[PDB]
Protein backbone atom coordinates (compact mmCIF):
# COMPACT_ATOMS: atom_id res chain seq x y z
CA UNK A 1 0.00 0.00 0.00
CA UNK A 2 1.44 3.29 -1.18
CA UNK A 3 0.17 5.13 1.91
CA UNK A 4 1.92 2.68 4.25
CA UNK A 5 5.15 3.38 2.34
CA UNK A 6 4.57 7.13 2.61
CA UNK A 7 4.11 6.60 6.35
CA UNK A 8 7.36 4.62 6.60
CA UNK A 9 9.19 7.33 4.62
CA UNK A 10 7.80 10.05 6.92
CA UNK A 11 8.73 8.17 10.11
CA UNK A 12 12.28 7.65 8.87
CA UNK A 13 12.66 11.30 7.84
CA UNK A 14 11.37 12.37 11.28
CA UNK A 15 13.80 10.01 13.05
CA UNK A 16 16.61 11.13 10.75
CA UNK A 17 15.99 14.75 11.73
CA UNK A 18 15.98 13.72 15.37
CA UNK A 19 19.14 11.61 15.10
CA UNK A 20 21.49 13.72 12.92
CA UNK A 21 22.07 17.33 14.03
CA UNK A 22 23.96 18.37 10.87
CA UNK A 23 21.63 17.45 8.00
CA UNK A 24 22.30 17.92 4.32
CA UNK A 25 19.98 20.96 4.15
CA UNK A 26 21.97 22.78 6.86
CA UNK A 27 25.22 21.63 5.27
CA UNK A 28 24.11 22.93 1.82
CA UNK A 29 23.02 26.19 3.42
CA UNK A 30 26.48 26.65 4.95
CA UNK A 31 28.50 25.53 1.92
CA UNK A 32 26.54 27.99 -0.25
CA UNK A 33 31.33 31.69 8.05
CA UNK A 34 33.40 28.55 8.77
CA UNK A 35 37.11 28.77 9.41
CA UNK A 36 38.89 27.67 6.22
CA UNK A 37 41.75 25.22 6.82
CA UNK A 38 43.81 25.07 3.60
CA UNK A 39 47.46 24.64 4.62
CA UNK A 40 49.70 23.85 7.58
CA UNK A 41 49.48 27.37 9.00
CA UNK A 42 45.71 27.66 8.61
CA UNK A 43 45.35 24.27 10.33
CA UNK A 44 47.38 25.32 13.39
CA UNK A 45 45.33 28.53 13.53
CA UNK A 46 42.12 26.51 13.17
CA UNK A 47 41.93 24.18 16.15
CA UNK A 48 42.26 27.09 18.56
CA UNK A 49 39.55 29.03 16.69
CA UNK A 50 37.39 25.85 16.40
CA UNK A 51 35.00 19.20 18.52
CA UNK A 52 37.99 17.27 19.97
CA UNK A 53 38.42 16.69 23.72
CA UNK A 54 41.17 14.69 25.56
CA UNK A 55 43.89 15.20 28.25
CA UNK A 56 45.78 17.51 25.76
CA UNK A 57 52.32 15.73 13.40
CA UNK A 58 49.46 17.36 11.42
CA UNK A 59 48.40 14.23 9.50
CA UNK A 60 47.92 12.24 12.71
CA UNK A 61 46.03 15.14 14.33
CA UNK A 62 43.59 15.47 11.43
CA UNK A 63 43.18 11.71 11.59
CA UNK A 64 42.26 11.88 15.27
CA UNK A 65 39.86 14.66 14.38
CA UNK A 66 38.06 12.35 11.97
CA UNK A 67 38.12 9.48 14.49
CA UNK A 68 36.45 11.73 17.06
CA UNK A 69 33.85 12.66 14.45
CA UNK A 70 33.28 8.97 13.59
CA UNK A 71 32.62 7.94 17.21
CA UNK A 72 29.84 10.50 17.48
CA UNK A 73 28.55 9.55 13.99
CA UNK A 74 28.22 5.89 15.05
CA UNK A 75 26.18 7.08 18.03
CA UNK A 76 23.81 9.03 15.79
CA UNK A 77 23.58 6.15 13.33
CA UNK A 78 22.89 3.65 16.12
CA UNK A 79 20.11 5.88 17.47
CA UNK A 80 18.72 6.09 13.93
CA UNK A 81 18.92 2.35 13.27
CA UNK A 82 16.89 1.67 16.47
CA UNK A 83 14.00 3.65 14.98
CA UNK A 84 13.84 1.58 11.80
CA UNK A 85 10.68 -0.52 12.30
CA UNK A 86 11.68 -4.08 13.10
CA UNK A 87 15.38 -3.46 13.68
CA UNK A 88 15.08 -3.79 17.47
CA UNK A 89 13.54 -7.23 16.96
CA UNK A 90 16.39 -8.82 15.04
CA UNK A 91 18.69 -11.15 16.92
CA UNK A 92 20.72 -8.73 19.04
CA UNK A 93 23.76 -10.46 17.56
CA UNK A 94 22.56 -9.42 14.12
CA UNK A 95 21.72 -5.87 15.15
CA UNK A 96 25.40 -5.68 16.15
CA UNK A 97 26.47 -7.19 12.82
CA UNK A 98 24.37 -4.77 10.77
CA UNK A 99 25.72 -1.81 12.78
CA UNK A 100 29.24 -3.17 12.41
CA UNK A 101 29.17 -3.45 8.61
CA UNK A 102 26.79 -0.57 7.97
CA UNK A 103 28.19 2.26 10.05
CA UNK A 104 31.07 3.42 7.83
CA UNK A 105 28.94 3.16 4.68
CA UNK A 106 26.45 5.56 6.29
CA UNK A 107 29.30 7.82 7.47
CA UNK A 108 30.69 8.19 3.93
CA UNK A 109 27.16 8.62 2.53
CA UNK A 110 26.52 11.44 4.95
CA UNK A 111 30.01 12.86 4.58
CA UNK A 112 29.08 13.54 0.95
CA UNK A 113 26.41 15.93 2.23
CA UNK A 114 29.21 18.05 3.73
CA UNK A 115 31.44 17.94 0.65
CA UNK A 116 31.78 19.92 -2.53
CA UNK A 117 34.47 19.42 -5.17
CA UNK A 118 36.90 21.55 -3.10
CA UNK A 119 36.50 20.52 0.55
CA UNK A 120 34.46 19.32 3.48
CA UNK A 121 32.60 20.81 6.44
CA UNK A 122 34.27 19.79 9.70
CA UNK A 123 33.27 20.14 13.35
CA UNK A 124 29.52 20.62 12.84
CA UNK A 125 30.11 23.20 10.11
CA UNK A 126 32.34 25.67 11.96
CA UNK A 127 35.26 24.69 9.74
CA UNK A 128 35.98 23.82 6.13
CA UNK A 129 39.02 21.71 5.35
CA UNK A 130 40.10 21.91 1.73
CA UNK A 131 40.43 18.86 -0.51
CA UNK A 132 43.76 20.17 -1.79
CA UNK A 133 45.25 20.31 1.72
CA UNK A 134 43.93 16.86 2.59
CA UNK A 135 45.57 15.64 -0.63
CA UNK A 136 48.86 17.41 0.16
CA UNK A 137 49.31 15.35 3.34
CA UNK A 138 52.23 12.90 3.53
CA UNK A 139 52.83 9.12 3.31
CA UNK A 140 49.45 7.42 2.96
CA UNK A 141 47.43 10.16 4.78
CA UNK A 142 47.04 12.13 1.55
CA UNK A 143 45.03 9.20 0.18
CA UNK A 144 42.54 8.77 3.06
CA UNK A 145 40.06 11.36 1.85
CA UNK A 146 40.48 11.49 -1.91
CA UNK A 147 38.26 8.43 -2.70
CA UNK A 148 35.57 9.92 -0.47
CA UNK A 149 35.70 13.18 -2.43
CA UNK A 150 35.46 11.34 -5.75
CA UNK A 151 32.50 9.34 -4.49
CA UNK A 152 30.81 12.45 -3.08
CA UNK A 153 31.14 14.43 -6.30
CA UNK A 154 29.29 11.70 -8.25
CA UNK A 155 26.82 10.98 -5.45
CA UNK A 156 26.02 14.66 -4.90
CA UNK A 157 25.08 14.91 -8.60
CA UNK A 158 22.00 12.81 -7.78
CA UNK A 159 20.73 15.81 -5.73
CA UNK A 160 19.25 13.66 -3.02
CA UNK A 161 17.59 15.47 -0.14
CA UNK A 162 17.43 14.45 3.49
CA UNK A 163 14.08 12.72 3.02
CA UNK A 164 15.69 10.60 0.27
CA UNK A 165 18.75 9.88 2.39
CA UNK A 166 16.75 8.73 5.43
CA UNK A 167 15.44 5.74 3.47
CA UNK A 168 18.66 5.08 1.55
CA UNK A 169 20.60 4.94 4.82
CA UNK A 170 18.04 2.54 6.27
CA UNK A 171 18.26 0.36 3.15
CA UNK A 172 22.03 0.20 3.69
CA UNK A 173 21.81 -0.79 7.35
CA UNK A 174 19.42 -3.68 6.66
CA UNK A 175 21.63 -5.52 4.18
CA UNK A 176 21.07 -9.26 4.28
CA UNK A 177 24.47 -10.24 2.87
CA UNK A 178 26.67 -8.99 5.75
CA UNK A 179 29.19 -11.68 6.79
CA UNK A 180 28.12 -13.66 9.83
CA UNK A 181 24.40 -12.94 9.89
CA UNK A 182 22.34 -15.55 11.75
CA UNK A 183 18.79 -14.77 10.51
CA UNK A 184 19.02 -13.23 7.04
CA UNK A 185 15.32 -13.90 6.37
CA UNK A 186 13.66 -11.15 8.50
CA UNK A 187 16.45 -8.72 7.55
CA UNK A 188 15.77 -9.07 3.83
CA UNK A 189 12.04 -8.69 4.52
CA UNK A 190 12.65 -5.39 6.31
CA UNK A 191 15.03 -4.25 3.57
CA UNK A 192 12.63 -5.30 0.81
CA UNK A 193 9.96 -2.98 2.19
CA UNK A 194 12.48 -0.14 2.67
CA UNK A 195 13.41 -0.51 -1.00
CA UNK A 196 9.73 -0.22 -1.98
CA UNK A 197 9.46 2.86 0.22
CA UNK A 198 12.64 4.26 -1.35
CA UNK A 199 11.37 3.55 -4.88
CA UNK A 200 8.05 5.32 -4.25
CA UNK A 201 9.95 8.08 -2.46
CA UNK A 202 12.20 8.65 -5.49
CA UNK A 203 9.34 8.64 -8.03
CA UNK A 204 7.39 11.20 -5.93
CA UNK A 205 10.32 13.46 -5.01
CA UNK A 206 12.27 13.14 -8.29
CA UNK A 207 9.70 12.69 -11.07
CA UNK A 208 12.11 14.16 -13.63
CA UNK A 209 15.14 11.84 -13.19
CA UNK A 210 14.62 8.44 -14.79
CA UNK A 211 16.36 5.44 -13.23
CA UNK A 212 17.45 7.39 -10.13
CA UNK A 213 16.56 4.30 -8.10
CA UNK A 214 18.87 2.25 -10.35
CA UNK A 215 21.69 4.83 -10.11
CA UNK A 216 21.20 4.97 -6.34
CA UNK A 217 21.45 1.22 -5.76
CA UNK A 218 24.70 1.05 -7.74
CA UNK A 219 26.12 3.68 -5.38
CA UNK A 220 25.49 1.24 -2.51
CA UNK A 221 28.17 -1.06 -3.86
CA UNK A 222 30.51 1.95 -4.30
CA UNK A 223 30.10 2.53 -0.53
CA UNK A 224 31.03 -1.06 0.31
CA UNK A 225 34.20 -0.76 -1.79
CA UNK A 226 35.18 2.58 -0.24
CA UNK A 227 35.00 1.00 3.22
CA UNK A 228 36.93 -2.08 2.05
CA UNK A 229 39.67 0.10 0.58
CA UNK A 230 39.73 2.18 3.76
CA UNK A 231 39.97 -0.99 5.90
CA UNK A 232 43.12 -1.99 4.04
CA UNK A 233 44.73 1.47 4.01
CA UNK A 234 44.08 1.44 7.77
CA UNK A 235 45.86 -1.92 8.09
CA UNK A 236 48.67 -0.51 5.90
CA UNK A 237 49.79 2.16 8.35
CA UNK A 238 49.16 0.28 11.59
CA UNK A 239 52.66 -1.08 10.79
CA UNK A 240 54.63 1.99 9.82
CA UNK A 241 52.55 4.44 11.93
CA UNK A 242 53.83 4.43 15.54
CA UNK A 243 51.74 7.44 16.61
CA UNK A 244 48.26 6.09 15.82
CA UNK A 245 46.07 4.24 18.35
CA UNK A 246 42.48 3.90 17.15
CA UNK A 247 39.59 4.88 19.39
CA UNK A 248 38.23 1.75 21.14
CA UNK A 249 34.77 1.94 19.54
CA UNK A 250 36.43 2.08 16.11
CA UNK A 251 38.94 -0.73 16.65
CA UNK A 252 36.00 -2.83 17.83
CA UNK A 253 34.07 -2.04 14.60
CA UNK A 254 37.10 -2.59 12.38
CA UNK A 255 38.11 -5.74 14.26
CA UNK A 256 37.45 -8.49 11.72
CA UNK A 257 35.71 -6.17 9.20
CA UNK A 258 37.29 -7.02 5.81
CA UNK B 1 28.53 -10.83 17.03
CA UNK B 2 27.37 -10.11 20.62
CA UNK B 3 30.34 -11.75 22.41
CA UNK B 4 32.81 -9.24 21.02
CA UNK B 5 31.53 -5.72 20.34
CA UNK B 6 30.49 -4.69 23.88
CA UNK B 7 30.56 -1.01 22.88
CA UNK B 8 28.09 -1.65 20.05
CA UNK B 9 25.82 -3.68 22.33
CA UNK B 10 25.73 -0.89 24.91
CA UNK B 11 24.79 1.73 22.30
CA UNK B 12 22.00 -0.66 21.20
CA UNK B 13 20.91 -1.41 24.80
CA UNK B 14 19.14 1.97 25.12
C1 LIG C 1 37.76 15.86 7.09
N1 LIG C 1 36.97 16.00 8.29
C2 LIG C 1 35.52 15.82 8.26
C3 LIG C 1 35.19 14.38 8.70
O1 LIG C 1 35.79 13.52 7.79
C4 LIG C 1 35.85 12.18 8.14
C5 LIG C 1 36.74 11.37 7.47
C6 LIG C 1 36.84 10.03 7.81
C7 LIG C 1 36.05 9.51 8.82
C8 LIG C 1 36.16 8.02 9.17
C9 LIG C 1 37.06 7.75 10.37
S1 LIG C 1 38.70 7.84 9.97
C10 LIG C 1 39.24 6.31 10.01
O2 LIG C 1 40.33 5.95 9.70
N2 LIG C 1 38.13 5.37 10.54
C11 LIG C 1 36.80 6.21 10.80
O3 LIG C 1 35.79 5.77 11.22
C12 LIG C 1 35.15 10.32 9.48
C13 LIG C 1 35.05 11.67 9.15
C14 LIG C 1 37.64 16.30 9.56
C15 LIG C 1 39.01 16.48 9.61
C16 LIG C 1 39.59 16.75 10.80
C17 LIG C 1 38.86 16.86 11.93
C18 LIG C 1 37.49 16.69 11.87
N3 LIG C 1 36.91 16.41 10.69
Amino acid sequence: ESADLRALAKHLYDSYIKSFPLTKAKARAILTSPFVIYDMNSLMMGEDKIKHITPLEVAIRIFQGCQFRSVEAVQEITEYAKSIPGFVNLDLNDQVTLLKYGVHEIIYTMLASLMNKDGVLISEGQGFMTREFLKSLRKPFGDFMEPKFEFAVKFNALELDDSDLAIFIAVIILSGDRPGLLNVKPIEDIQDNLLQALELQLKLNHPESSQLFAKLLQKMTDLRQIVTEHVQLLQVIKKTETDMSLHPLLQEIYKDLY
Amino acid sequence: NTKNHPMLMNLLKD
